[PDB]
């Protein structure tokens, strides 16, 4: 497991980022790697031992990929367009070529112009009456003013018969600076509906050293 | 570059979602193919590098070195398939490498909806998987109730009515 | 034709106590080392890169360093799971490479305390007959890993030869060298007479004793002894009777002559 | 576990007085773990030049040592080997013809 932490981090133009990877061990062969809006997963740099070896086109001049002995692996954005705000993935390889990469969760980079419009979102948690008299199954929807664009939305765990959009939609489409509104519904029963015996947003906002 | 087919494949559960690749480079005649869920990083299916079949459990691939030429059969497909599968060549005699991928293509295994009845509350539930600035709708959701075993789509009067509505609906 | 041999040596004389040597041979000259000291393979000779760029090179040196190190730790860890059926202190040999047609053929094999048991073929490692029952477990683990069989694969396949044929044309130089033998008669009591025949590259030679058109069927052809610069060393024999030595000569043919082939009258 | 096989000879024909090298190879032992010296007159020959450790098709190791020297009729030049598989060292004189 090639471990990346965090993970949801939103910096404003001008300051340099850190972004922390803790590889597998024994692997020597490391690598990262950039996907905008969710599309495309792009080859940055790979680093081998002591000295970076193949840097992509797409490797800014203004990047740096360190590793110390003792500390993590770290891509450092020194500083730092509005066009970096995206996912970055650390990766492991042990062999240079021809086995199996293994790619980090990522780190979900947000590069804003104006950081006072970073708003958290409220969430909104009624089974139909109508659904359940036709057909003994009840649906409950909670659906509002995310940015940019961290939310989690889940149940309380039950991973078993809920669903959730596959990306937020941006309810401001022509504007640069766009809240986001996601959808997520629970299937629930007759007797699961009538019984008179927690709908929880993980958002991540602005870092514990900011004012 | 590596061209990938199609731009998206769309199997019933049970079936098997067949995907292409093509090098065009001599040079470039050993292949991967990771897959990767949504806002997850990617996983390495499998590789090739070799002229002949490979089966890897419920996935079976297809090498042509003679002609650059790669496949991935993703047999009896399951629900837990549906996701972007990428495609890349890595380089005859490196030694140290990037994997460099393909455009990639999303896959979306569907659930055959047997005794189905759509309606409209303004949430269309329990539909046809062949049915695809005031008012916004987001695309169809598969919610499957493990504990009842019951697996439903999911997307005031004629809102939803902007594309193809079955003709028995309840309102 | 030629064989190109990349020779590995191992020792494990206990734990915390093991070192792995090697040297790379391009016919009968050698063009690397590789000592456990060394952070880098040497070059023996001035071509010894062949014709792969710097970083083709560079990206294969870390390979191998990657692959020492993992080397001796699985090596060692393979005798901590193992006992009593293995102990200490162990050799391990390794001898991979290819040989060249006008076409070639590549190959890899192990030998453990110098029986040969191990050999990769096509896709995976394999015991090689008579080798001991224990190895089976051990070599399937090694074929589970895809990595290692592709590196391996991609080095035997793709590369060996690829990078034979570099030095083939840079080393043209050195190889196709003519170096003539200078040759010496001398007798020792078994009566034995031993003529000499030193400094002669390439290793083909002919060596005979005469008696006119007569070449002496009792001449004993001794082996091939390396000199200190890279040219051979050679003696033939040929045990004598009471007056029959007096009217023998030697009679060296090789290909630095040119006709000019060497007559010692005795 | 194989005994090793010394042989030595000269590079040039010798003649006394003469700068000539003098080798000594030693082959087909088993494990590598050797110690050879070359020695005039009894006392070890200083810059005792070793080659690369190497094995043969048999897996045989071997290896060749080589020093500068100028014979003479009285000086006597020798290899001595000391391996695992011996008990006693072994040491072979060269035989002036070699
Ligand atoms: C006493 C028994 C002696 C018998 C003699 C037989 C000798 C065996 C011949 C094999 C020699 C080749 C050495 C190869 C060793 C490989 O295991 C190693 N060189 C690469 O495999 C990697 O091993 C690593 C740990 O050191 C990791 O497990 C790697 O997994 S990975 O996910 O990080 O990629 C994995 O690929
Ligand atoms: C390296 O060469 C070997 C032998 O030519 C290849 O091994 C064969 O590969 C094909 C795969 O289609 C199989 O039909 C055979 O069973 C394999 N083994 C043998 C002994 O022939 C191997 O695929 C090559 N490796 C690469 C990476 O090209
Ligand atoms: C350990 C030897 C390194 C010598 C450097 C020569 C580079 C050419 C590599 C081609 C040889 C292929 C055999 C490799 C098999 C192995 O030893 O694992
Ligand atoms: C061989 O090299 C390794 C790695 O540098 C080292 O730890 C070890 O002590 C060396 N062993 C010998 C016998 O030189």
């Amino acid at each position: 497991k090639v471990l990346q932490i965090p993970s949801h981090q939103i910096i404003d133009m001008g300051q340099m980022v850190t972004l922390n990877c803790d590889p597998v061990s024994n692997h020597l062969y490391f690598y990262w790697y950039k996907q905008i809006l969710g599309q495309q997963m792009e080859f940055l740099v790979n680093f081998y031992n002591g000295k970076v070896m193949e840097k992509s086109k797409l490797f800014k001049d203004q990047f740096s990929v360190e590793r110390p002995d003792g500390s993590y692996f770290t891509l450092k954005i020194q500083p730092t367009a509005l066009e970096d705000s995206a996912v970055y993935f650390c990766a492991s390889s042990f062999w240079g070529a021809y086995a199996e990469q293994f790619f980090g969760p990522g780190t979900r980079l947000t590069v804003l112009e104006d950081l006072r419009n970073v708003t958290p979102p409220k969430v909104s948690l009624e089974p139909s009456k109508a659904e359940i008299s036709h057909t003994q199954k009840a649906t409950l929807v909670c659906l509002t003013g995310f940015y940019p664009d961290h939310v989690e939305l889940s149940w309380w765990e039950v991973h078993s018969g809920v669903c959730t959009d596959p990306q937020p939609l941006k309810e401001q489409p022509a504007l640069n600076d766009s809240r986001y509104s996601l959808s997520s519904r629970l299937r629930v029963s007759a007797t699961f509906w009538q019984n008179p015996r927690r709908c929880q947003v993980q958002f991540y906002g602005l870092s514990e050293n900011d004012e | 570059k590596v061209q990938q087919s199609p731009e998206s494949l769309s199997v019933p559960e049970g079936g098997m979602a067949s995907l292409n690749c093509t090098s065009s480079d001599r040079n470039f005649q050993y292949f991967w193919w990771y897959r990767q869920h949504s806002g997850e990083g990617p996983k390495a299916l499998m590789s090739i590098f070799s002229d002949g079949d490979k089966k890897e459990g419920r996935f079976t691939a297809h090498l042509n070195k003679a002609s650059l030429h790669v496949s991935l059969h993703i047999r009896d497909s399951q629900p837990s398939d549906s996701a972007l599968y990428f495609c890349a060549a890595s380089e005859q005699n490196n030694y140290a490498q990037g994997l460099t991928f393909g455009l990639g293509t999303r896959v979306s295994v569907f659930p055959y909806i047997q005794n189905p009845d759509p309606a409209v509350y303004c949430l269309f539930t329990d539909f046809d998987s062949q049915t695809n600035s005031d008012v916004y709708i987001t695309d169809k959701c598969v919610l499957d109730m493990r504990s009842m075993d019951f697996k439903s789509n999911s997307a005031c009067a004629n809102a939803f009515n902007n594309s193809i509505i079955p003709e028995d609906t309840f309102f | 034709n030629y064989t190109f041999r990349c020779l590995q040596m191992s020792s494990f004389a206990n734990r915390s106590w093991s070192r792995t040597d090697s040297v790379v041979w391009l016919g009968d000259l050698q063009t690397h080392r590789w000592s456990n000291d060394s952070a880098t393979i040497s070059f023996t000779k001035p071509w010894s890169q062949g014709k792969l760029s710097n970083q083709q090179w560079e990206k294969l040196q870390h390979m191998f360093q990657v692959y020492r190190v993992s080397f001796t730790r699985d090596i060692q860890e393979l005798v901590k799971m193992m006992s009593p059926k293995e102990d200490y202190p162990i050799e391990i040999q390794l001898s991979a490479g290819c040989e060249m047609y006008p076409a070639s053929e590549s190959f890899l094999h192990v030998a453990f305390q110098g029986k040969y048991v191990v050999r990769f073929w096509g896709t995976s490692w394999q015991t090689v007959p008579g080798a001991p029952s224990w190895l089976d477990l051990p070599i399937k683990v090694l074929n589970a890993d895809q990595g290692t069989s592709a590196t391996v694969q991609m080095l035997l396949n793709d590369t060996c030869p690829l990078f034979v044929r570099g030095l083939l044309e840079a080393g043209k130089s050195d190889l196709e060298k003519q170096e003539k033998p200078v040759a010496w008669l001398s007798s020792v009591p078994s009566r034995q007479l031993v003529c000499h025949v030193s400094g002669f590259y390439p290793k083909p030679v002919w060596v005979m004793w005469m008696r006119g058109d007569q070449e002496q069927q009792g001449t004993h052809r001794g082996d091939f002894l390396p000199n200190a610069d890279e040219t051979w060393y050679l003696q033939a024999t040929l045990d004598v009777e009471a007056g029959e030595e007096a009217g023998l000569a030697c009679r060296v043919k090789h290909s630095s002559l040119g006709g000019q082939d060497i007559i010692l009258y005795w | 576990q194989k005994t090793p096989q010394i042989q030595v000879y000269s590079r040039h024909p010798p003649e006394n007085g003469k700068p000539n090298i003098l080798n000594c190879y030693v082959t087909q032992f088993h494990p590598p773990h050797i110690e050879i010296q070359m020695l005039k007159n009894g006392k070890k020959i200083p810059k005792v030049e070793m080659s690369d450790m190497s094995f043969s098709k048999d897996w045989s190791f071997y290896i060749l040592a080589h020093t500068e020297f100028t014979p003479t009729e009285t000086d006597t030049y020798a290899c001595r080997v000391k391996h695992a598989s011996m008990a006693e060292p072994k040491t072979v004189y060269w035989d002036r013809d070699m």
